[PDB]
RNA sequence: AGGACCGAACCGACUAAUGUCGAAAAAUUAGCGGAUGACUUGUGGCUGGGGGUGAAAGGCCAAUCAAACCGGGAGAUAGCU
RNA sequence: ACACAGGUGGUCAGGUAGAGAAUACCAAGGCGCUUGAGAGAACUCGGGUGAAGGAACUAGGCAAAAUGGUGCCGUAACUUC
RNA sequence: AAUUCCUUGUCGGGUAAGUUCCGACCUGCACGAAUGGCGUAAUGAUGGCCAGGCUGUCUCCACCCGAGACUCAGUGAAAU
RNA sequence: CGAUGUCGGCUCAUCACAUCCUGGGGCUGAAGUAGGUCCCAAGGGUAUGGCUGUUCGCCAUUUAAAGUGGUACGCGAGCUGGGUUUAGAACGUCGUGAGACAGUUCGGUCCCUAUCUGCCGUGGGCGCUGGAGAACUGAGGGGGGCUGCUCCUAGUACGAGAGGACCGGAGUGGACGCAUCACUGGUGUUCGGGUUGUCAUGCCAAUGGCACUGCCCGGUAGCUAAAUGCGGAAGAGAUAAGUGCUGAAAGCAUCUAAGCACGAAACUUGCCCCGAGAUGAGUUCUCCCUGACCCUUUAAGGGUCCUGAAGGAACGUUGAAGACGACGACGUUGAUAGGCCGGGUGUGUAAGCGCAGCGAUGCGUUGAGCUAACCGGUACUAAUGAACCGUGAGGCUUAACCU
């Protein structure tokens, strides 16, 4: 009912005993610990702004530290919020492992996709290329006509045109988990997370059902 | 999009690439030390590190080698009598690179790149 | 991958010996098919007497591609060339009696199973 | 591909106010010789970091 | 990665009988006749070996019939029974993709008796 | 033997792309056609404006041609702008 | 019009491979083409390779790909032989 | 038909499907005998059509190698 | 008319509803199946080829369907130039002739470096009023929404029989989009090997340069599709046609005038992304600054000395980040790159030597030698002590609680 983020490794293969070759993804998932609990006529809403990780002693900054000092927990690399589902509260520190991601089934995975770069229409929005022959001058690749006439005077706003792909938060839904090792604090998924090899992504159970 | 790639193409063709690196890494064991463009210098890293690699062990299989790099028989002489034996203790870089200044003629980042012994 | 125009050599006895795919049926803009899905073929070259006579459109279903399938463990079976075997244009059940080759477990289902008996192996 | 009206004296210093430069900041003091330099970077006597390494 | 390099030695099979390319391999898959699991086997020449751990896989061809008939295999995978060297072949290449030009005499191979 | 064949130099210019305020007021790159002939080329002559020359396109006659350029009639004439 | 990827007649013309003045790499001899140092985007220009299919593209097989060398064997309709 | 308007005429062949193409009917809007008629081997950087081969032309584009584009330094236009 | 480039195709769209499909309904000459006709409904989807310059049309074959129109009969400072519609030429034809003919037939230059508007992306300045670091709430805006087939209910409902469901559920595909590189392949002019011609390292040997990477055969990482996962939704709110309940006006009847309830892929959420420049600039947590002097038209003023914090910027190592800035990581207290050690992976028995062979050349040492960006470690080299910018408790008014 709450996310839990962690970090990509990477994705490899899980042979079934029938012989089905299910390709996974190894989340890791550390120490998720509460930094603060935020309630409704104190904050507003309410949800649970958890860390994780080992950041170093002469990288954390005061304002930083002393927002961890308060809560009592270790200084990890970046916070993040998820928002509490109609009744639970644990304590501010508390160390979340992926004990409760044993027993749901599936789950929705959060992460920054790869930056392509400033890349063009073909690429981005699948537009058909021209024609390469047959008599075609400089516009091999080119969108096109990307309005009108004079009549509409102008070009309509969210026309796809080239910019900056990837590197944006994307959301995978419905993802089967596999296998969980508490031991080895792991998390594997049916399927592909976003990617960016080495980077984090939130975990969070199945908002479709 | 390049991502996780390596080498650095320097707006130069591949040949000329390969043979920039293979001139300038005899000029670099026969003077010491040389000055040239950050970027050149940068990879210079890549190409007489593993060449002082192979130096410091002394056989005709890696004379022959140190010999198909670089071309040049005084050059692998200067190897393997000098550079080979002066570095037999250290498993590391064997050079540094330090900021000079700009070529004046078309402001261009300047570095000086020696090899770290520099005794005489 | 059989998607038009495709030269493509025949499995089974029925007089052809090398047809044409000209339309994969079933579904709207389809590309190209595999080794479970029929097509409609035209007849490019036959036997003399043969069964069926140049220039006939009829059915297919193609057993050998050369892409080849997957099977779920990540394995896959190429095959040298494009074959297919035909079947009636409306009351499908292949017109032939032997069927040349080897074929893929991916056409095994009720009413294939006509053609995969009348197959050497697989 | 060409203009139409006259693009006015405002109009071009606008466009120059992010033509701006960026100069200097900050130098650095080398810690033997006492001469300045840019950060990382070797004095024109021939100093680095407190040491007369390339010695002109 | 050793978090990965763990898990891909839990499923890694530990005989893999050592061959080359240019074996002439028998394998055995599980092949699953609906109700039945009868056992059948796959015959042929090893064309490439993809050696990368738990993702080690090859390729054997089959002429049968004429047609050639290629097969990939991973080799950790719980379908392949077993691989059986039948000929030991000495070719110099790793890929032996040219076979897929030639066929019946030009498509034999020396011994590997050394 | 050849207005013969394949094909460099040389001569020409079918096709495509680049170029189009060019590198060039017609070129470059890759192929292409003649390549002992009605061939091609250097030098020097001769034919001139209602005239020349024209394997004839109204093509060419000094980046200008269904009538060259220069100067003079002449500040033509303009019911038009 | 310029320190202009164009035009400009003749002469000499070596080594290896090669039918050759083609072409590839070199000698004598002469140049690196008067802006460069980085980055490694879209897209443009010149190219390299390509799964399965193989003209389904399109006005059109335009462009590309392809074939290509020597000797021997073998060679149709039709013909002014 | 380099000619046929009606017209993609009609029949036969090629194709899964052929206003083009090939062979023929004469109903020649409005062919016709040196402003030549009808054929013709060879030839053609010629017009139309078909088949094999071959492939990025295309299904549907992908990666890569260089020259610009982009950034800093110098010089520095143009149409309007 | 001191210029608004013409048909068609291509690429890219977008809107209207008089709706082709999917959806919900009324009537039937609606048994069922299948249909017909009409009302509401624009969320999404809505061919491929032969022939033709053709739009169109005809034909072949698919599809749940191949919708009808607007937008200079959308779209040439985006491409094409086949048609038409320049100069050459020819046929038929009208004319004595020069020539003429939506009468045909072959050939036939398509320019522009984007100032502004618009749009897709990305930064700077300053603001938000004490300053800084994170985190967010969410106004509002956008994306997405399609569906075939088989099986099950069921040979059940209906029906003499033949035929043969609605509803609901599940499995499995097509087209579309998103993410990804485990696998399947592609590529990989920075990796290993084979090989032709030639030149060179003095020569043999062994390698290197050039010939498009010379031609080639494979191929790490990274990037991708044909590859592999996943998604459209369920539910709820308010309705549209249509169906009602209760119900008078009009003692009856009646869906409507009161009141109330069902009712679609449409409308509002539900799912995903941007998002406080949302100047209405919100909220929470944390850290930082609590020295003295004069002047003054004594005002939220200016200036002096002394201190400049938290933090930021710059500089430098660099990134699965990137046009540029930005953004992420780290800077000796260090793993951010390079080098190095080991491994992995790819190529496939290196060199040298020994033996066999007239010789080329084959075995032995040897699954060797060499291994690009990949994985795990190691301070050997470069990330230098500083300095610069940022201050010294934060205006006035009223309420509210305690001095």
């Amino acid at each position: 009912m709450i996310g839990l983020v962690g970090k990509k490794v990477g994705m490899t293969r899980i042979f079934t005993e029938d012989g089905v070759s299910i390709p996974v993804t190894v989340i890791e998932v550390e120490a998720n610990r509460v930094t603060q609990v935020k309630d409704l006529a104190n904050d507003g809403y309410r949800a649970i702004q958890v860390t994780t990780g080992a950041k170093k002693a002469n990288r954390v900054t005061k304002p930083e530290a002393g927002h961890f000092a308060k809560a009592g927990v270790e200084a990890g690399r970046g916070l993040w919020e998820f928002r509490l589902a109609e009744g639970e509260e644990f304590t501010v520190g508390q160390s979340i492992s992926v004990e409760l991601f044993a027993d749901v089934k599936k789950v929705d995975v959060t992460g920054t996709s790869k930056g392509k770069g400033f890349a063009g229409t073909v690429k981005r929005w699948n537009f058909r290329t021209q024609d390469a022959t047959h008599g075609n001058s400089l516009s091999h690749r080119v969108p096109g006509s990307i309005g009108q006439n004079q009549t509409p005077g102008k070009v309509f706003k969210g026309k796809k045109m080239a910019g900056q792909m990837g590197n944006e938060r994307v959301t995978v839904q419905s993802l089967d988990v596999v296998r969980v090792d508490a031991e080895r604090n792991l998390l594997l998924v049916k399927g592909a997370v976003p990617g960016a090899t080495g980077s984090d992504l939130i975990v969070k159970p199945a908002v479709k059902a | 999009m390049r991502h996780r790639k390596s080498g650095r193409q320097l707006n130069r063709n591949s040949s000329h690439r390969q043979a920039m690196f293979r001139n300038m890494a005899g000029s670099l064991v026969r003077h010491e030390i040389i000055k040239t463009t950050l970027p050149k210098a940068k990879e210079l890293r890549r190409v007489v590190e593993p060449l002082i690699t192979l130096a410091k062990t002394d056989s005709v299989a890696n004379r022959r080698l140190a010999f198909a790099r670089t071309r040049d028989n005084e050059i692998v002489a200067k190897l393997f009598n000098e550079l080979g034996p002066r570095f037999a203790s250290r498993a590391g870089g064997y050079t540094r690179i330090l900021k000079c200044g700009f070529r004046a003629g078309d402001n261009a980042p300047m570095a000086y790149i020696e090899l770290v012994d520099r005794s005489e | 991958m059989i998607q038009e125009q495709t030269m493509l050599n025949v499995a089974d006895n029925s007089g052809a010996r090398r047809v044409m795919c000209i339309k994969v049926l079933g579904g709207s803009h389809r590309r190209y098919a595999g080794v479970g899905d029929i097509i409609k073929i035209t007849i490019k070259e036959a036997i003399p007497r043969g069964k069926v006579k140049k220039g006939d459109v009829l059915k297919a279903v193609v057993v050998r591609t050369k892409k080849g399938v997957r099977r779920p463990d990540g394995s896959v079976i190429r095959f040298d060339g494009n074959a297919c075997v035909l079947l009636n244009n409306n009351s499908e059940q292949p017109i032939g009696t032997r069927i040349f080759g080897p074929v893929t477990r991916e056409l095994r289902s009720e009413k294939f199973m006509k053609i995969i008996s009348l197959a050497p192996e697989v | 591909a060409v203009q139409q009206n006259k693009p006015t004296r405002s109009k071009r210093g606008m466009r120059r106010s992010h033509d701006a430069l960026t100069a200097v900041t900050s130098l650095s003091v080398d810690k033997t010789s006492g001469e300045k330099h840019l950060r990382h970077h070797i004095t024109a006597d021939g100093y680095y970091r407190g040491r007369k390494v390339i010695a002109k | 990665s050793n978090i990965i390099k763990q898990l891909e030695q839990e499923q890694m099979k530990q005989d893999v009988p050592s061959f080359r390319p240019g074996d002439t391999v028998e394998v055995k898959v599980w092949v699953v006749e609906g109700s039945k699991k009868r056992l059948q086997a796959f015959e042929g020449v090893v064309i490439a070996i993809r050696n990368r751990g738990l993702h080690s896989a090859f390729t054997v061809r089959k002429i049968s019939n004429g047609e050639g008939v290629e097969r990939v295999f991973q080799t950790h995978s719980p379908v392949v029974d077993s691989i059986s060297v039948k000929r030991r072949g000495a070719v110099r290449k790793a890929k032996l993709y040219y076979l897929r030009e030639r066929t019946g005499k030009a498509a034999r191979i020396k011994e590997r008796l050394n």
